């Protein structure tokens, strides 16, 4: 295909131009809701922890794809391994509320607690980057999914439910120095 | 009807001592246009014709189990061979005729078989080579075996310089016997034609 | 919707399982569908 | 992106696996699937790299053991040019209509 | 029945030729899908293990029948007894991926973990023998069902689901030296 | 299909339980069915 | 419409400075199946694709009448070339693109012609080369000439190792002129595709 490149209009040429035949494609695995819908680790934890998806690892499957969007929306599931009872409070609650039973509190049941939580931010969508300040770099404090507290929080997994992503941003593979290809050990049978 | 004429391109083979044609695994080919060649494959009928190879000399001293094999494709100095060097991927089936000309006073029996994914068979496994597409050649009855097989393999197109899906196997079932009026040995030849030849991925010239 | 494959309904009502959206759109799908294909000019095939 | 007075003619070829090294000249590469084009009013040319392989899918990663690339090469040649010494050809890539990715994995060091 | 043996055309004579009567037969137990559909041991294990059906024992019920086919296809179930969490990655994944939670990871639950896995090879069918090389004897590295990893893998059972076999190959019973019959102790009541 | 005997459906959808086949055949059954039986020649029974 | 894309097999050529396509002597081929091949000829589409050749460097010092020629077929290291060695007889037409890339500040003019049964032309005859199928290349207007010709000759099929019916000719009509903003020389290339390739009389292998 020949065109005006400067206009930046999408152009998708096919193998038919030189006699080939375009095949059928099945893209379920790159569907946004599907791909974000799996548990990933949060990692930097404390007994009092504010749920912030930006604490996912930046190169992890979910963390990288999330950072490759400017705005997003989703509900959430969490799996928490903790000592003591686990309390959760919604976005906007005073940190002091984490000490009370009247807020959703899960009594310990081995091996860990799994819960479904709704989006509770006061904004219509959240952002992974925010160009400005929120007080009268970092993200506004209101970008969170609430907070949890237990005597000890050993592990925390989060899962984005019914995710929506808006305005794509750069997503990078590892840099290559080999001058030809990034090579690594791909799994193969023994002996 | 013991007389059969087979035609592949501008080549023919006529035999008056045949016991028919055995089709192995199928009587037709899988689809030759799948997703892996993106519609860029083409057929080359000029390659679909007979080429020849001597397999071995069947002599009275070769005992049961003596096995001779020919992996396909083999070195080909004609059109088919040039395709192997000019295209990255190919697929084709085989039309195979094996002849063992002695006379009717010889006795004994050869098993002629086409084997997918050859591996050296142990002596005990040789008792079961009839699980593969085959025919027998027995001097009292026929001088020719004829087997037709389709292309097969984990991949829809192949790189024959790296993998050979089919192997022609000839095994002595009962040793060649001789008389005063029989032949003393029988030279075994193969007359082979590639079928439904398709190529994809034209390569650069070497110079 | 997403990575879930239970043939059977959910034991809980939707008003509990998820947040509920209110009202007062796939841009990239439109953008990709709108792409030019073929050539431009005059073909001599 | 050259100026109006700079002209060039280019060629792009898809070289499948099967040769030791990529062809170094347009003449040797002409026997491959290829396209040639010259510069003019339309500054952009797009070419589809076809999926041609033994298996129906290919691995996205590359193994330490594979020396020459399993899927072949793309070679870009300049046939010739006229007064285009400091002028450039910007190259970008996009997914084709039947491009497909499958089997989600989480491979980076974390 | 009398025939031309050289043609190798199948011939199935019956007892009717001499006055007998052919009976009804019920062959469900020799149905291919049915017979391959049971768990068998893998045996040579490591904390990182690539699932390869050719690691079944060659004389085991499943291993022998599998080797008696040239090509095959199937989905899979596995039972794994492991220490730590178990992660699985599909055919083609970099071995390094086994360390991450974003890939199917099963948290330990005694006594072991049972999972259903899909076929994930890039080929339409796999083979038990391959006459050639795959690099630019052994089987190509791409003939596998993915890989698993845990701190320790104590035991691994595999089960072929909806199996399909193509192109029969030799299947051998034990060799006999007795000159008449292979004899062995068949189960019989005590005293 | 195979060695399974639950009278009741599977709790999970098929797209999750198994891989899904796509399209672009029992040879040995045909081969065995085609076998010659009886005799050959002339019978004097 | 100055933009033209030509496709021959899995090869394409796109030009944005063309002045159309000139058809020489006919817009179609004579019959490819006549009595001289007894119905044994076949078509080889894998040979019908573009190959390349540098013709010469057009520099300011070459005067009117300077002539460069290329007899066809020429040495070919691809599929078409293998056909010449594997079959006794062949026939094909030609789809010819000649490009001369300088810039629009160059002046001058080249005559591009296809000549049947080449013979060295005397200087006076050069004034009449426009009797043959041709186009001109003049930097102020186009960088590409495009001519399509059918197979012809006293014989319906030919032995290209003994006779070359067509010759591509490029002749300087008016010398290349240069400025401070023009190119200093123009390299002239040919992008050629054989058309309607038919072969007959398969040859033995050399080994």
């Amino acid at each position: 295909t020949t065109t005006t490149g400067e206009s930046a209009d999408p152009v998708t040429t096919t193998v038919e131009n030189y006699g080939g035949e375009t095949q059928v494609q099945r893209r379920q695995h790159t569907d946004v809701t599907f791909i974000m819908d799996r548990f990933v680790k949060i990692q930097n934890l404390n007994p009092t922890h504010v749920i912030d998806l930006m604490q996912t690892h930046q190169h992890g499957l979910v963390g990288a794809l999330l950072r490759a969007a400017t705005y997003y929306f989703s509900d959430l599931e969490i799996v928490v391994r903790h000592d003591g009872n686990l309390t959760w409070v919604p976005n906007g609650a005073p940190e002091a509320a984490l000490s009370n039973t009247g807020n959703p509190t899960a009594y310990l049941k081995a091996p860990f607690t799994r819960l479904a939580l709704p989006y509770t931010a006061p904004h219509r969508v959240l952002a992974t980057v925010y160009n400005g300040t929120s007080k009268y770099a970092q993200l506004p404090a209101s970008f969170n999914f609430g907070a949890i507290q237990a005597t000890t929080i050993h592990e925390l997994l989060v899962r984005m439910k019914r995710a929506e992503l808006y305005c794509p941003r750069p997503l990078l593979a590892v840099e290559v120095s080999s001058q030809d290809r990034h090579k690594q050990k791909i799994i193969a049978p023994a002996k | 009807d013991r007389i059969l004429t087979t035609r592949n391109g501008h080549t023919t083979s006529t035999t008056q001592s045949s016991v028919g044609v055995t089709y192995g695994y199928s009587t037709q080919e899988d689809h030759v246009s799948g997703p892996n060649t993106s519609g860029l494959e083409t057929r080359v009928v000029q390659a679909e014709r007979f080429f020849k190879k001597h397999l071995f000399d069947w002599t009275p001293d070769k005992a049961f189990g003596h096995l001779e094999k020919l992996e396909l494709p083999t070195d080909h100095k004609g059109v088919y061979g040039h395709l192997v060097d000019s295209f990255a991927y190919m697929r084709n089936g085989w039309d195979v005729e094996v002849s063992a000309v002695g006379n009717q006073f010889n006795g004994g029996c050869l098993l002629v078989a086409m084997v997918p994914e050859w591996k050296e068979f142990t002596p005990r496994e040789k008792y079961q080579l009839t699980l593969f597409p085959h025919q027998f050649i027995s001097p009292r009855t026929n001088m020719t075996a004829h087997i037709v097989v389709p292309y097969l393999g984990v991949n829809r197109y192949d790189q024959y310089k790296k993998h050979k899906p089919w192997t022609l196997v000839v095994m002595v079932v009962s040793p060649l016997t001789t008389n005063t009026v029989s032949a003393g040995q029988i030279k075994v030849y193969a007359n082979i034609a590639p079928t439904h030849v398709h190529v994809a991925g034209e390569l650069p010239s070497k110079e | 919707s997403g990575n879930t494959g239970s043939i059977i309904n959910n034991y809980y009502m939707q008003q509990y399982q998820n947040s509920m959206d209110t009202q007062l759109n796939d841009w990239f799908s439109k953008l990709a569908s709108s792409a030019f294909s073929g050539l431009f000019g005059a073909l001599l095939a | 992106t050259g100026s109006t007075d700079s002209k060039a003619r280019y060629m792009v070829a898809y070289v499948p696996p099967g040769v030791e090294t990529p062809p170094d000249t347009p003449e040797k590469a002409a026997h491959c699937i290829h396209a040639e084009w010259d510069t003019g009013l339309n500054s952009k040319f797009t070419f589809s790299i076809p999926y041609v392989s033994a298996a129906d899918y290919a691995y996205t990663a590359s193994d330490v053991a594979e020396t020459t690339n399993v899927q072949g090469w793309v070679c870009i040649y300049q046939i010739t040019h006229g007064k285009a010494e400091q002028d450039t050809l910007v190259v970008s890539v996009s997914a084709g209509k039947d491009f497909e990715l499958r089997l989600p994995i989480d491979p980076r060091s974390q």
